[PDB]
RNA sequence: AAUCCGGUUAAUAUUCCGGAACCAGAAGGUGGAAUCAACACGGCAACGUAAAUGAAGUUGGAGACGUCGGCGGGAGCCCUGGGAAGAGUUCUCUUUUCUUUUUAACAAACCAUUGAACUACCCUGAAAUCGGUUUAUCCGGAGCUAGGGUAUGGUGUUUGGAAGAGUUCAGCGCCUCAUGCUGAAUCCGGUGCGCUCUCGACGGCCCUUGAAAAUCCAACGGAAGAAUGGCCUUGUUUUCACAUCUGGUCGUACUCAUAACCGCAGCAGGUCUCCAAGGUGAACAGCCUCUAGUUGAUAGAACAAUGUAGAUAAGGGAAGUCGGCAAAAUGGAUCCGUAACUUCGGGAUAAGGAUUGGCUCUAAGGGUUGGACAACCAACUUAGAACU
């Protein structure tokens, strides 16, 4: 039981306009099991970066649209939105366009 | 619980109609809401429908019996049924 | 539309004269659906193996029009 | 939701008016009219529906083969089978009183 | 009422018929005074009683 | 007697197009069955089949039927847990909120399984220490309980129709042309004194017992029939299956109304009926909202008297008036309590008192369940306590 969510930003991560390095603590500080969003412990989602693609191991049937969910909220956050909208390509692959 | 001192099923009469009336009425209904025995399948399932004719249910005897109004037999047919076995004795004898 | 489920039966309506047309219909869960329009109903068999489905495409009466949609 | 209307121009909820709610594969939610209820027929001498027989409208009894309409017995589809037995019996027992009277009398 | 007789529709396709423009040359034509009619019947005006 | 789905027009759709069906009528190519002699078999029965000859006459059934009340099942809707696609919000929070996640007629096989009769009938057997059983009291030596069967069979299940349709989303031609091409998803679950319709088994009421006919089916009955050189040859089977032809005529637009009807009118009047989402709430009550529709009722400026409609008012409380006219007051629910009189049924919600919010808890009332225990899922009530 495994899942391998991927989010893809070449179109910013060579703009330089995406901060990756950012968008993983993001990500780490607001995934949330069990309630808290402090449950990680190597046997639960794990993320990893590739400074172009950001990986999210699953092993408990994590769920994509929360990905993209947080994602949109990082987005918000950095007031990247109207820029860049994320969209769905392949089964659990994310990535951002300008549209 | 008794639920009811004298009126019984006039209960659903209310208060209307008179004393006399109703107690007229309720014996009539008692009479007219009984299960009767069939006299041939000696069950006590006979029951009336449209004021005059009888049914009794069951796997036999399906028979439609000709009463009274409110009850089976009615005395005067009985004395009639009486009379009139007299009389046929008589004219075969 | 009725449902044939043995494969001589439908051999014996392919080749009765009142078949004009054959469909092949192939699904994602890897079955093969052969419809032949009759007069009157349109017969439907379902092949779940592919080997099956070649060998019968093959002993198909070759006269008959069969058409893949 | 989706609210639905009749398919023709009967607008009241008569008995020949009998609709049923069907989903089409278009997300369409519509009425569809349809035909009232078959009967079973009755048996002739004591009124209860007869066994093996399906409950149709009149006309549509003319498109059914002949064993669906009938039980395969004497009076078959027109009685039940406790009518014809009963039938039966009455008959031989009545006859034989017949002959026993003629041989008394003689 | 969309049921209507074959009559009727007969009918009202004489009474759709002479409702029409006149057209001005039988007006012109000489010794013709036909000119303006008040013979055109309005639907929400005049009705056709059958 | 018999039709559905999708699409199409500026305006028509169960009528057109594409696909897939059904009914009636007319004639009549097979084919199995049975016959060297008569028109099939199986089941101890209910009864079943791919056909399984049937003229009159007669009989039976369907058509074919009230109303009310509760119970159970199904379809659609409503609600809900996940996954997927898109969109909204994002100072902060919200694994968040919103939209879609669809399967028609027709055909086949099962059908108490997976949901729902012991509903009707049949076989074994003979039951009191009577038993079975509904929410509701009915059934049985005229054969209970129990066991095993038969029939009734869809708005139930698995399929075909049928994903190729429709829907959602995402790219490439980019003057693009007949609008083309290339990609995916359309999935897995649950719930109910819920709403509408329908079906099934019931119960109550009548000095009320709740149409007719066309048409269709079945039965009793036996009219009529002609193969024979043990093997070509015909009569039934076209109430079996499949195949061919035909289905004429009239209506079909649109309004059905605070503007398409009637009222002298584009009149606040009148005119029969079908479908009816969410929340609050007993509720088709009132109030707010979703889909859909509308924003159409000559407008602008200012608040004089008197008006029309809506409100309030210290103290008194009907002193007003012919008259408590009008208005006010009471009002839901739960818990106590309830007189005279009476036709004993009522009066009665008599009269007269108390409580009602929020939050945190507690107790009780029910459904499949691993080796008397018991791991969860899925539900609404009732009562009580503390705090505020
Ligand atoms: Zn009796």
């Amino acid at each position: 039981v495994s899942n391998k969510y991927i989010i893809d930003a070449t179109a910013a991560v060579n703009d330089k306009i995406f901060d990756v390095a950012a968008f993983e603590k993001y990500l780490i500080d607001r995934i949330k099991v069990d309630g808290k969003t402090g449950n990680l412990g190597s046997s639960v989602v794990v993320s990893r970066e590739g400074s172009s693609k950001i990986a999210v191991i699953a092993h408990i049937d994590f769920s994509g649209r929360y990905l993209k969910y947080l994602t949109k909220k990082f987005l918000k956050k950095h007031s990247l939105r109207d820029w860049l909208r994320v969209v769905s390509t392949k089964k659990g692959v994310y990535e951002l366009r300008y549209y | 619980t008794k639920r009811t001192k004298k009126v019984g099923v006039t209960g659903k009469y209310g208060v209307r109609y008179g004393a006399s009336l109703r107690r007229d009425v309720r014996k009539i209904e008692v009479q007219q809401h009984s299960r009767y025995q069939c006299p041939f399948c000696g069950r006590n399932t006979v029951k009336r429908t449209a004021a005059g004719i009888w049914c009794c249910n069951g796997k036999g005897c399906k028979k439609v019996l000709a009463g009274g109004a409110w009850t089976v037999t009615t005395a005067a047919a009985t004395s009639a049924r009486s009379t009139i076995r007299r009389l046929r004795e008589m004219v075969e004898v | 539309p009725r449902q044939i489920s043995d494969i001589k039966q439908f051999l014996e309506i392919a080749r009765r004269k009142d078949a004009t047309s054959a469909r092949i219909k192939k699904n994602t869960n890897k079955d093969v659906k052969f419809k032949l329009r009759c007069s009157k109903y349109l017969y439907t068999l379902v092949v779940a193996d592919a080997k099956k489905a070649e060998k019968l495409r093959q002993s198909l009466p070759p006269d008959l029009t069969v058409t893949e949609v | 939701a989706q609210r639905v209307t009749y398919r023709r121009r009967l607008a009241y909820n008569t008995r020949s008016n009998k609709t049923r709610i069907i989903k089409t594969p278009g997300n369409n939610i519509r009425y569809l009219h349809i035909k009232k209820l078959g009967t079973i027929p009755r048996c002739g001498d004591t009124g209860v529906p007869l066994q093996g027989i399906p409950a149709l409208r009149p006309r549509e009894f003319a498109r059914l083969s002949h064993n669906q309409k009938k039980v395969q017995r004497a009076y078959g589809g027109c009685l039940s089978a406790n009518a014809v037995k009963d039938r039966i019996v009455r008959a031989f027992l009545i006859e034989e009183q017949k002959i026993v009277k003629q041989k008394l009398k003689q | 009422p969309s049921h209507k007789s074959f009559r009727t529709k007969q009918k009202l396709a004489k009474a759709a018929r002479q409702n029409r423009p006149i057209p001005q040359w039988i007006r012109l034509r000489t010794g013709n005074t036909v000119h303006y009619n008040m013979k055109r019947r309005h639907w929400r005006r005049t009705k056709l009683n059958i």
